[PDB]
């Protein structure tokens, strides 16, 4: 595969000569060896809820294992059944172990399982060896686990892959092999096949439509593009909470290694079974430094402050096109027969007067403390001056942005009109400002219900929608 | 607010003060277990 | 529309589950639900104490009173009244038709024109006191009677007053006192209310000619005649 | 079984609580048993308003018929009908016996026809 | 102060909200308020079934005995005994005032024998 997209099917034929020259020559094709992955199986109940099996095929990802059961029940179902408990005892067998206990162990003519207890004899091993051959058919005695477990077990995996001069990846294998051997056999497979020219070029399409996350240095540099295409602007807004998350943590990086002068890395889940991003290096210095900035710029830890008070409205003949907005004020009709000094009623209709809103973000992990996030508020309520009031806001990635960029162009063009007269869309650039100040929420994990992973507390969860 | 003390002069309350008696004590507390090893005298085992 | 029926469905909450807003208002509906049909179905509805109404035109005091009592309404709402004296007016309110329908039509209406009678002083609320003489205030009160209406209010609550929190909306309760003329051809009118309130569904064809309030009386004027 | 009790337990919500199915469950059945016992033990129980059963044959027309009414049960639900008309008919439905039982009944039971 | 007054207000809930401990309180104080003041407010209030005290004295045999018997609150809870024979007694007792008092009461009282 040509590890590269294009535009236009011109870019593509042009490329074509690089790919076909270079693939011809075996000394551009280098190993690699992706360190670690997780492994997934199934475990057997009886009626007692103790385990007696447990499965020996395994998965490198949930979504295998999840696929997997039906085939493997239907296979098990007609086949492993109708027989007499005779022949049943043919398939287990028994075999002493280091305590002077037996171990029973299962086979089929193949799906083996391997057995979880102990036994006293080898008539209890093969009774426990029928009661297991008679349960292994009902899906309700099925538990998914992963194995290796006190974390879980971390495997190795290797590739292969092509090359051009000075180091860029032209491609990559597929597939991954549990054993350099397997590797070496499909390498020397395809180069002989490669070699025996006994080509077929072709060019695919993709999908119409495909957004990107990406991540920027202050300098405005471009690190982090990410591999997964999204079908909606929206959708790629709300998986950018999440991307920003596991960032954080060196423990989510793979890390692709090979013997000469091609290393780079992966961003997964918690569990390894998804990738969000990849990028490939030159050296370890440089992979090793990438990794720490991308870290720095997940954490960054501040606030904005904004002054109610310079939002004030200045138009003073609105007999033009445009003029300048007004914010909420959150009052109703039975409000006219009361007071107009009224310290509930004034706080309420009057929100340009020693109001001060404070804007943080929230995924930084210190910020996502609910105990932590309190403290800092409170901090800050003691420090302001004694008559002023405060508005904090805990926002997401989406809101910070919006704030930002309105933020900025404001201040700008408040500058130039202090500054010598010489601001140009002063009252425009402030609407844009009173329309997003109103929509700032604070973020709440999901709530899920607690009974006997992340159970919902009172006061600080939010709740869901009906689909 | 400010808190302060309760007065038979001030309200008609005072702090309630009463003597403790070992002979009418009454424990609240249940047994986990009962009648299996572990958890019994050797005197009370029944061999059921 | 139709007769209020029995709720037969509500949510039941298991382990590990993502809750929604409409699963707690379809339990709350449900719980409202119960005991209002209890209280309509095998009690009654309508007025249990009096509520006598009572007109005085002192020099020094002009007003209408009601007496204390309790009642229910034709949906299970208890209205207690406790010594009510109004003494000042506001005409021309613009009231929606909507207000005196029932709860389970959807349909929104035009307004009408009434009269509010209030207790207090206030901006647009004239008092009684100000009337010309005494023969003024008796052609204000002519051929007319009064309604009390318990109005329900959604009210979204406030937002950002300190903290930056979403929030929902509340449910409030308010009286009105509706001075309502007794027959106008066009429009609202307390015979009206009878019509659209009783003559919902077909009535026997030996009484297809009566008004409701004739087909009340006549059974009180039957012994006067038929002897 | 024996007759129904008063409701005895009921949780109250403390601030920045773990939500529980079982404390929810346990509001919603204090209401309503709330609400079934008021109509049971203080106005009464049995049928309301009358709801006479007849029976029309006709050579084209074969029909049971049981008048509108309302009614309360010995555990406080209410049943109203109206104008039900009874014309099909299917033998030997198995019916376990279970739904005649009290509420506060635990034993399984067989069908009967 | 006064007597109970009707409630007129309880939270309405919509999608994306914080939920906290009044959101709950209020909607269980309502249904019970509802509850309750149908009991009292269009029912009465009082013994409705009789509750007999009587006195029996034998040489093996001094106890009080109360019939059994339902019966409603002022403030709309239901009492419901049945044949209780008090036989034991113990003198002295402080009890706090508030047992007797209204569930707004408040204000200073001491306790008594």
């Amino acid at each position: 595969t040509s590890k590269q997209r294009y535009a236009t099917t011109e870019q593509a034929q042009a490329d074509q000569d690089k790919l076909l020259l270079f693939a011809l020559h075996p000394n551009f094709y280098k190993r690699l060896s992706y360190k670690y992955y997780y492994h997934y199986s199934w475990e057997i109940l009886d009626t007692q809820n103790q385990s007696i099996v447990r499965s020996d095929r395994f998965f490198p990802s949930t979504k295998e294992r999840a696929a997997a059961l039906e085939p493997l029940l239907q296979s098990l179902l007609t086949q492993l059944s109708q027989l007499d408990d005779t022949a049943l005892q043919n398939l287990v067998i028994t075999q002493p172990t280091d305590e002077d206990l037996y171990s029973f162990r299962l086979q089929i003519p193949v799906i083996t399982f391997t057995g979880v207890q102990r036994y006293f004899s080898r008539t209890e091993a093969v009774d426990a060896g029928v009661i297991s051959l008679r349960l292994i058919q009902d899906v309700q005695n099925y538990r998914n686990i992963t194995l290796g477990q006190t974390t879980p077990q971390k495997f190795t995996y290797y590739g292969y892959g092509l090359v051009d001069h000075q180091g860029s990846l032209l491609s990559e294998y597929t597939h991954h092999f549990p054993t350099e051997l397997e590797r070496e056999l499909s390498l020397q497979r395809w180069l002989t096949h490669i070699q025996a020219n006994q080509l077929r070029i072709s060019t695919n399409s993709l999908d119409s439509l495909a957004y990107i996350s990406q991540i920027y240095n202050p300098d405005n540099q471009l690190i982090l593009q990410g591999t997964q295409r999204y079908t909606s602007e929206d959708i790629a807004w709300e998986q950018g909470n999440t991307l920003m998350e596991l960032a954080q943590d060196e423990e989510n990086f793979r890390l692709i290694d090979s013997d000469d002068g091609v290393y780079g890395w992966e961003l997964t889940n918690e569990g390894k079974d998804e990738i969000f991003a990849a990028q490939y290096y030159n050296s370890r210095e440089e992979r090793t430094a990438a990794i720490a900035e991308i870290q720095k710029y997940s954490n960054d830890e501040g606030f904005h402050l904004l002054e109610h008070i310079l939002l004030r409205p200045r138009t003073k003949l609105p007999d033009l096109t445009a003029g300048d907005g007004f914010l909420p004020i959150l009052v109703t009709p039975e409000d006219v027969n009361t007071e107009p000094d009224d310290p509930y009623l004034l706080a309420r209709t009057d929100p340009y007067s020693f109001w001060v809103t404070i804007v943080l973000p929230y995924w930084p992990q210190r910020f996502r403390d609910i105990p932590f996030r309190r403290f800092v508020e409170r901090t800050l309520r003691l420090e302001a001056p004694a008559h002023i009031a405060l508005k904090i806001a805990w926002v997401n990635v989406r809101q910070m942005r919006d704030f930002e960029l309105a933020y900025r162009h404001w201040l700008e063009q408040l500058a130039l009109e202090s500054c010598e007269n010489a601001a140009c869309d002063l009252t425009g650039t402030l609407n844009r400002l009173l329309k997003i100040l109103p929509q700032l929420r604070n973020v709440y994990p999901k709530a899920t219900l607690h009974d006997c992973n992340n159970p919902a507390i009172l006061n600080q969860t939010a709740l869901g929608t009906a689909n | 607010s400010v808190i302060t003390s309760v007065s038979p002069k001030t309200s008609n309350q005072d702090h309630m003060i009463e003597e403790f008696i070992e002979q009418a004590i009454v424990f609240n507390n249940q047994k986990l277990e009962s009648g299996v090893l572990g958890y019994e005298s050797l005197n009370d085992l029944e061999l059921g | 529309t139709t007769t209020i029926t029995i709720p037969n469905s509500y949510p039941i909450f298991t382990p590990n589950q993502v809750l929604t807003n409409k699963d707690l208002n379809r339990v709350v509906t449900y719980l409202d639900e119960q005991n209002r049909l209890t209280r309509v179905y095998l009690i009654g509805m309508g007025i249990v104490a009096g509520m006598e109404v009572s007109s005085i035109y002192q020099p020094g005091d002009v007003n209408i009173v009601v007496a204390p009592g309790c009642g229910i309404t034709s949906e299970g709402y208890i209205i207690s009244l406790a010594e009510t004296k109004l003494t000042h007016y506001q005409s021309g309110v613009s009231v929606p038709s909507a207000l005196f329908a029932p709860s389970e039509e959807q349909t929104a209406a035009s307004t009408d024109q009434l009269v509010e009678l209030f207790e207090q002083e206030g901006n647009n609320r004239l008092a009684l006191k100000n009337l010309p003489d005494e023969n003024a205030f008796a052609r204000f009160l002519a051929d007319q009677t009064l309604v009390v209406v318990y109005e329900l209010q959604d009210q979204q609550r406030d937002s950002c007053l300190l903290d930056c929190d979403d929030t929902g909306k509340d449910r409030n309760f308010r009286l009105r006192y509706f001075l309502l003329p007794r027959s106008v051809p066009e429009k609202l009118s307390a015979e009206a209310l009878l019509q659209q309130g009783f003559s919902r569904e077909p009535l026997p064809q030996q009484w297809r000619d009566f008004s409701i309030n004739d087909i009340f009386q006549a059974q009180s004027s039957f012994f006067q005649n038929f002897f």
